[PDB]
């Protein structure tokens, strides 16, 4: 009955477009729109398969790196290259330093200011906040003098009358539930995640070249060459620079964002209980070490009808179930062929009719895995881990939901993990999880170095005449990704993308069936239709990002 | 005491510019956002959305009217009458020629709104065109680079603000610090290029002593930029030849996105 | 009666030995003894004048940069160059800055575990620690958490029976007189003094070229090419870099060691009640402004008879009054010429002998001013301008005596300031107004270059026949500092430097009068003369730094 | 757990090799005493002083012997049988002599200890000569610079803590990683060099461009270092050249402090 539209949404990457029916002041139906298309995979045709990761890495600036070494893993399927090691472990590493900044960003700059009010933290006691973090946080920067400088920060914007991007925000609206001291402690740590992302950051420039967009990378390896004795190249130096900022990530995700992860649920412990996507989920594995592509830190796997007992593990990139199950659809979409398509056999022809509701309203796909609409992303990883058995998945959620019992004398169910504050804990723990991995990682090197072993790139042979299909799989900070090469006589003949925004944000499928953020939104209460808050704290849960899902 | 209105608009963008700016350290982001300047609008990072911050953009244009900077960031699609980029219902382009009226100055950011960047590469499936093809009778400052080092930019900001003129710009309108000569033509492997040493391929002999990319496919004989000097980062020693990959001239119409990767800069085919 | 050496003297600049006669338990006579010569004054002869700089900067690496200055100073004296105003506030940028990572060192790194006692630490309340800074400081870094952080890096590092550095020092010492909790608040901000001097340096880098040892001056002015539209050169950009570091100074200098300045004082009373040195003070003026090497930022003068309303105010490096006064002794020193003499006609002749305590004992030799015994530096610097009521000076001793009172309910008056405590505040002082220096300079220099004046660089001309004389002052870290060079036929045919630490650790002069140190030293309680604690205190408020004493 | 033992003895120093510890960033200094070594003997450092520093080196003599590395700051001089540096009544070359013996490695730490640097110029006074020359049949690892980025320094100490054997040498004994190459071989005015493009005075018009400043006298074209592309204090762009000063050639004997500042490369005097 009454609509309400919000475009843009903010505080994601790319342009979104979110519409919502309300009935009796819930959300009962609603649509997700990608406004924005650039034709990525038609621009990348027609190259020499080297040269398509340079290119597509431009998909996405926010998740840079990603879409690279998706890239590279696809023309190394298609010509079943096995890469060196040492390049796994420097691809390891810039993906998981890169998760780590773009995790911490999104909890903190994207995501925080839903479920914070700064107006509020004007009104803090810094004393009362410090010591509210007694024993429940070993954090160095939470002193009440800390919290003053940051109030006084907060103070001075606001009577300077320029709140900029703080300005119009929801301050005093109903669904804001923080204590004036809570609210004041999150501002200071939004504040101190700048620094560590910083940090994260320069792990990626150092083996990247640079960043946004690395510049390392290579079908075939990686650009970078090891010589301990080498001037000028990765030596010992190099490499202890890489260590000295890889050593100064953990202890802000531990004893920060870990903790803010629980004091939030502590809050909102509604939004444990509304917000699901799907009942099916979805992952690949990631951060292979051996030299055969495989070996991968972290399993994947398929789960159904949101039950953990169905958990079908996948632990190989060359999975035939994995592949075989991915298609994409138009019915909804703004593209001309309509049918399901697998990726290999996918065409990208615009078709823009405008947006309507029962017709085609987005330039996203909506991707299929065997005709299902799945959920991927950090709930996704989080909840295969947890059917595998992973024990350090386990231990770390259970430290979360230590906090969260500290502070409400309740406990979270694994069925409450379905949920928009789920989806944000498995974010939280993935973070928690990747400072073991890059530790992990840093010491296969210099051990592998040791051993003698400097190589770090085998020259793809392209064949001038057949035709070779690969995908490369990949796990990102937003889920599964994908890219589809398909090579003929030398060249790309046809190259498709299915991207973890894809899945969720993609609009009604070939059998209309909604997908993940259009589903999460149903049951959603709003205070205030010009103002819908609520809406905009389910969609951050997901941490949207337009650019890939569209490309 | 009051802060210089900057006005930030995303078209066809990858947001690796507004990135960039979590990377920046003179100034930080959070020095940027409330020391140095009041970012009025900003998608990405504004708390307000939806209809609150159409209000906030429509409120600054006309409250800062002949004062704010307006930044572009992305290419402008022109082909089916601008329907590729759509923001709040209406074609970027027409947000854009609105903003343009009032700014002080206005910055292309990133290759993209500088020349048309990736998403006018290929076929160019959207039309895709930079900033000064939209709006032919302004002067537009372009600080190319897919991203540029964010200093490129805040440089550039902080020489209006401090000193109330645009730094000096060369004939394609790039600030002259940054861009006025070519990478090549200021590189550290300008040495091994003259003597003939050369990295064939990555890993060998050459490539492992730090050699000459040029016949890896180094676009730094053909890409105006600093890269080789201001690097990026601000850890030292840190760019895309310094890690051990060619150059792609991602600065550079029609080098970058059009030239294979070990294409070589002589080639032209 | 009993005699002790303390060779060598540690936690100082180069080689020192310390002799002291006792007698009822407290020394009533000192021998201090430079025990390291390299002739740095006749390597540098014969040589063209502008090439001197890049020489004698090596007197010392830690008083870096200041032997530089001095000596392009004494070269444009000998020359009447004027230096362009460009050039006059990037020296004084780098010797701001430079001076501010020399003290927070001193007071940290070198002067620290005189007075703290890290195995104490180890009994301390870290809550309690935090609790007694409540009100005292604003510093966000003082929090239960990160005194507990510190306290468990010492008990990591005792436990592991490697105490290194920190292995037999002067703990449980009884003249240690902190309480457990103020050993660790002191032992956490020796740690974070460290991040503060790295980012002092960073600015003099930027501007210098590298530090330790800058390379950026000339006889004439400076190397930097300012061209705000220049690429590899001195631009907006990289100004804008050296002020990001410029404004991370004045927090810790404010909230951290101007306060633990008088925090040591507060527990030590006695200590301002004695390690008088002198009671004649002399200091250069500081930091000029124009554009014909004078209008300095910082006052200088000569105090006589430990009495303010003495003050003879010095204003000019041109000033004969200072000129004609300095003689050096060499009667108590290992150089043949034992006259006093003026430094455009002083010899350095080695004559070693060994060590006679009623003859030669020192490779440092004994200045004088008309005759005079004087102590330099930040004792005298802060006298002189306090008497010239200067009130920014007066301003911040006042600070710190206002914490000092919270602390103690007592106050200090300048009669107490002759002391080795006083030496200590006059130090920190200095730190303190710097800060303002710096910021003053930088704002100059872009309102100069904004204005046009892109000048940096005066060529001179060396005549190639005739003799020339100049002296160039520098007010030093430690001191009152001046370089001598006569030039006979276009090359040095003398060079000679009066270092602050050769004025306060000269030995007996020619009329047998004692220097500063030795002076300082009569009076002090030993309460174990095989480890005389109490005396390496008051040897290190003077800051001593023996290869600028001896060069 | 422990860490690998350090005895460092400075001779005719002036504190600045030392000092660089106090800029390094990987390790930092306070990471490097607390984590990375055990700092045995300091004498800038040590809370200990007088008879009980004394008794800290003799301990670590003992206890380590055949495990700790030596470094040594500073020349040492021959002159007159030692006198011109006594510590503790003793020449410091019977300090030096004894704690070789035992070490598990000996490093000379700037130009000073590589090779006499500054002291053993002019008419040497002191007859200062460098670490090789006092310990014949020892192998020394030479790490010149007056000073050195530390992290010449620090490498090669973790070299040989982690790998169990030096870096690579050359054939004086420096670590290849940071002194393999001349400057001038790595230099980015290199293209300045080549086109002619020189600087002649400071604050000319080329000077003010960042030209080759070979005709001020620069000396990378005799000089071996990394100075050029490792540069300084880790901030980026940092080293004498890009500041617009000639390298005076202080890694290298018979160049740094035996040249004047103006005289060109390859010009004896
Ligand atoms: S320029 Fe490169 S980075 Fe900046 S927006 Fe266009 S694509 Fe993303
Ligand atoms: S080709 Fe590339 S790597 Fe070689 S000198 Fe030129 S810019 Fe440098
Ligand atoms: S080398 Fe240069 S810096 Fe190191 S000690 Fe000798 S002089 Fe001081
Ligand atoms: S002479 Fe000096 S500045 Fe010129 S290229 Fe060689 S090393 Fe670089
Ligand atoms: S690819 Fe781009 S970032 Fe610089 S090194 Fe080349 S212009
Ligand atoms: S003077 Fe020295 S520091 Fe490097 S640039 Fe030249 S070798
Ligand atoms: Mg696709
Ligand atoms: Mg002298
Ligand atoms: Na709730
Ligand atoms: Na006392």
């Amino acid at each position: 009955s009454q609509r309400i539209t919000i475009d843009p949404v903010t505080r994601i990457e790319g342009h979104l477009r979110i519409d919502c029916e309300i009935e009796n002041g819930v959300v009962s139906k609603a649509w997700a729109s990608g406004t924005m298309w650039r034709g990525m995979e038609e621009i990348v045709k027609n190259r020499d398969p080297r040269d398509a990761w340079m290119i597509v890495q431009r998909i996405c600036g926010v998740c840079t790196t990603t879409h690279a070494i998706s890239s590279v893993r696809a023309a190394e399927s298609a010509l079943n290259i096995d890469v060196p090691v040492n390049a796994q472990y420097i691809r390891n590493i810039i993906l998981a330093a890169h998760t780590t900044h773009d995790h911490i960003v999104h909890f903190y700059q994207l995501s925080a200011l839903d479920w914070v009010d700064i107006t509020s933290a004007l009104k803090a006691d810094p004393a009362k906040a410090s010591a509210m973090l007694n024993g429940v946080s070993t954090w160095h920067l939470n002193s009440a003098e800390e919290f003053t400088k940051v109030q006084n920060k907060i103070k001075d914007l606001v009577a300077s009358g320029q709140l900029g991007i703080f300005a119009n925000g929801c301050w005093g609206h109903p669904a804001m539930q923080l204590p004036p001291e809570v609210n004041l402690i999150a501002v200071a740590h939004y504040l101190q995640a700048l620094e560590c992302q910083r940090d994260a950051n320069r792990v990626v420039a150092l083996l990247g070249g640079k960043t946004p967009h690395i510049q390392n990378l290579a079908v075939g390896g990686v650009a970078n060459p090891i010589n301990l004795d080498g001037l000028g190249v990765l030596n010992l130096e190099r490499l202890m620079y890489i260590k000295s900022f890889i050593d100064k990530l953990s202890d802000f995700v531990e004893q920060v964002y870990k903790v803010d992860t629980a004091v939030i649920a502590a809050f909102y412990p509604e939004w444990l209980e509304r917000g699901q996507g799907a009942v099916n989920y979805l992952s690949a594995p990631e951060f292979p070490t051996d030299g055969k592509n495989g070996s991968f830190l972290f399993p994947g796997g398929y789960i159904t009808d949101a039950d953990l007992s169905t958990y079908r593990p996948i632990t190989s990139h060359s999975d035939e179930y994995l592949i075989k199950g991915i298609q994409e659809s138009a019915k909804h979409a703004w593209y001309k062929d309509e049918a399901p398509q697998a990726p290999w056999e996918g065409t990208t022809v615009p078709d823009y009719t405008g947006w309507s509701d029962d017709g085609k309203y987005s330039w996203v796909k909506a991707p299929t895995f065997y005709g299902k609409t799945v959920e991927v992303g950090p709930l996704a990883n989080m909840l295969c881990k947890l059917a595998a058995k992973r024990e350090s998945t386990h231990a770390k959620l259970n430290e979360i939901v230590a906090i969260y019992t500290k502070l409400t004398g309740k406990t979270i169910e694994v069925a409450q993990l379905h949920s928009t504050l789920g989806r944000i804990i498995g974010r939280t723990v993935h973070c928690c999880e990747l400072q073991n991995v890059l530790q992990d990682q840093y010491n296969a090197l210099i051990v592998n170095i040791g051993k003698g072993d400097h190589t770090t790139f085998v020259k793809p042979d392209i064949p001038a005449t057949g035709e070779f299909k690969g995908v490369g799989f990949l796990e990102a900070p937003r889920g599964m990704l994908s890219h589809w090469m398909v090579i003929k006589d030398g060249i790309i003949s046809n190259y498709q993308a299915v991207v973890p925004s894809t899945w969720n944000s993609g609009p009604r499928n070939f059998n209309d069936e909604v997908g993940p953020y259009e589903r999460s939104l149903v049951g959603t209460p709003i205070a205030d239709p010009n103002k819908p808050l609520e809406v905009v704290r389910t969609i951050h849960s997901f941490d949207p990002c337009m650019s890939c899902a569209v490309h | 005491p009051q802060r210089p209105p900057v006005i930030w608009i995303g078209a066809q963008e990858c947001t690796g510019c507004t990135e960039s700016l979590l990377r920046a350290t003179h100034p930080t982001v959070e020095n940027l956002v409330l020391e140095t300047i009041s970012l009025e609008y900003h998608e990405v990072l504004s708390a307000a959305f939806g209809h609150q911050v159409e209000e906030n953009k429509h409120n600054a244009l006309e409250k800062y009217k002949g004062q704010y900077v307006l930044v572009v960031d992305g290419s402008i699609p022109l082909k089916d009458n601008g329907i590729y980029c759509m923001v709040a219902g209406e074609p970027i382009v027409d947000h854009i020629r609105r903003a343009a009226e009032g700014a002080a100055a206005i910055i292309a950011i990133g290759s993209c709104a500088a020349w048309g960047g990736v998403a006018a590469a290929g076929v160019n499936p959207t039309g895709a065109v930079g900033l000064q093809e939209v709006l032919p009778g302004k002067t537009i400052i372009n600080i190319p680079g897919c991203p540029p080092n964010p200093h490129n930019f805040l440089a550039t900001v902080a020489h209006i603000i401090t000193y109330g003129k645009p730094p000096k710009l060369d004939a394609k309108n790039r600030p002259t610090f940054a861009y006025g000569r070519l990478i090549h033509e200021h590189c550290e492997r300008r040495p091994h290029f003259d003597a003939g040493r050369f990295a064939k391929e990555f890993g060998d002999e050459g490539h492992r002593e730090g050699w000459c990319l040029y016949h890896l496919g180094c676009k730094g004989p053909e890409t105006y930029g600093n890269c080789s000097t201001l690097q990026f980062c601000d850890v030292g020693g840190v760019w895309p030849v310094a890690i051990g990959h060619p150059c792609y001239g991602c600065n550079e119409e029609g080098i970058g996105f059009h030239k294979g990767i070990h294409q070589l800069a002589h080639v032209e085919n």
